[PDB]
């Protein structure tokens, strides 16, 4: 088959600037050209710019020119995009495609994985797991704030996987140029408080397991 | 140039229908339409291509026309794994142009959101901050308006909401929403509410708590 | 006025 794999999740400084990787298979390198689009998780995606391998020609889309930089290289079969004075509005996933032509023109028939990339300060820093009990009727809901953590992701279950019917653990959404999240469980009122109900979130990046006790009251 | 307007953000129907999903270009592409998949998981794969007629080795049952400025991929027998979202991409012109996209969901009946409303943690609180969280849980439709409320008016910095894609089992949503304070603004006030409008009742579910009966 | 690869 035809390949591309994409490098690797990418955490960088606003200011800063990137480098990716496009890695093809199974096919003639130079004889396609290779795509990028961007995914800023907004509204669609995005026609960066193109490159063709043999060619060494470029096209850019005017708005990401002058910041973002296409190359090749072909004893290895690998393309390259750069991103320069990166900024908040930087942080998306990044993919390559296969060009093929038909007609007079070209469309995207082979895609990779794609490569995110975050535009930020923080480091590595474990999150805050804050317990969420009702405030002073047959079923009971409890829940549980992972706040100010980076980066993704991050594992919550509750009672290490004995409770697993019931649970939402929602995407986490950037606040602070930390990630937060939330979770929750709903259990009958006949488990709680009478027994314990504990949500356990790892952190992998910080070698984190956390787990924290829901208890009556505040 | 050419941008392509896909019309219809999230489109609703249920396995087995025949789904069309439309794209419109802001000026004639002589057939220069190419159709992509992206699935939950994040990878995108081709589907149609050129004037929305051809195929790149895939299901009979994915179909594609349109001639001027409109088009459309029309998805006979749909399938479970055909859940997806679907963008339409001009070839005609530079710079290249996606639509919005298009995202299937699965028709279910209406359910109104259970709602849920809890005070700032003591663990939190000795930290300086606070956080009121408010979860809204097995809704459908997917569409909802939560507002929340400080001493009885509306506010609206702090808020930040998630929601949780389909759900696998039912076919349900869930939204979280999180209003963050300083604990001294925290305890300058009382009252906090979570609305929820949704229409499942023309009146809003409400949920609130008062510092004072804490 | 300028060159692409399919279009302007």
């Amino acid at each position: 088959e035809v390949q591309l794999q994409q490098s690797g999740a990418e955490l960088v400084r606003a200011g800063s600037s990137v480098k990716m990787s496009c890695k093809a298979s199974g096919y003639t390198f130079t004889s396609y050209g290779i795509n990028w689009v961007k995914q800023r998780p907004g509204q669609g995606l995005e026609w960066i710019g193109y490159i063709n391998p043999g060619n060494g020609y470029t096209k850019y889309n005017e708005k990401f020119k002058g910041k973002t930089t296409l190359t090749v290289d072909k004893s290895s079969s690998t393309a390259y995009m750069q991103l320069r004075s990166l900024t908040s509005e930087d942080s998306a996933v990044y993919f390559c495609a296969r060009s093929v032509y038909y007609g007079g023109s070209y469309y995207f028939d082979y895609w990779g994985q794609g490569t995110t990339l975050t535009v930020s300060s923080a480091k590595t820093t474990p999150p805050s797991v804050y317990p969420l009990a009702p405030g002073s009727n047959s079923m009971v809901t409890l829940g549980c704030l992972v706040k100010g953590y980076f980066p993704e992701p991050v594992t919550v279950t509750w009672n290490s996987g004995s409770l697993s019917s019931g649970v939402h653990t929602f995407p986490a959404v950037l606040q602070s140029d930390l990630y937060t999240l939330s979770s929750s469980v709903t259990v009958p009122s006949s488990p709680r408080p009478s027994e314990t109900v504990t949500c356990n979130v790892a952190h992998p990046a910080s070698s984190t397991k956390v787990d924290k006790k829901i208890v009556p009251r505040d | 140039d050419i941008q392509m307007t896909q019309t219809t953000s999230s489109l609703s129907a249920s396995l087995g229908d025949r789904v069309t999903i439309s794209c419109r270009a802001s000026q004639d592409i002589s057939n220069y339409l190419n159709w992509y998949q992206q699935k939950p998981d994040g990878t995108v794969s081709l589907l149609i291509y050129y004037g929305s007629r051809l195929h790149s080795g895939v299901p009979s049952r994915f179909s594609g026309s349109g001639s001027g400025t409109d088009y459309s991929l029309t998805i006979s027998n749909l399938e479970q794994e055909d859940i997806a979202t679907y963008f339409c991409q001009q070839g005609n012109t530079l710079p290249r142009t996606f639509g919005g996209g298009t995202k299937l969901e699965i028709k279910r009946a209406d359910a109104a959101p259970t709602v849920s409303i809890f005070p700032p943690s003591s663990e939190q609180l000795t930290s300086g901050g606070a956080s009121v969280v408010c979860f809204l849980n097995n809704f459908y439709p997917k569409d909802i308006n939560v507002k929340w409320k400080i001493d009885g008016s509306e506010r609206q910095n702090g808020v930040l909401n998630s929601w949780t894609d389909q759900d696998s089992k039912d076919s349900t949503y869930s939204m979280s929403s999180t209003l963050t304070l300083t604990k001294d603004e925290y305890e300058r006030h009382n009252s906090y509410t979570c609305e929820a409008t949704h229409k499942t009742s023309t009146s809003p579910i409400v949920k609130s708590f008062n510092r004072n009966e804490c | 006025p300028y060159p692409a690869w399919h279009a302007p």
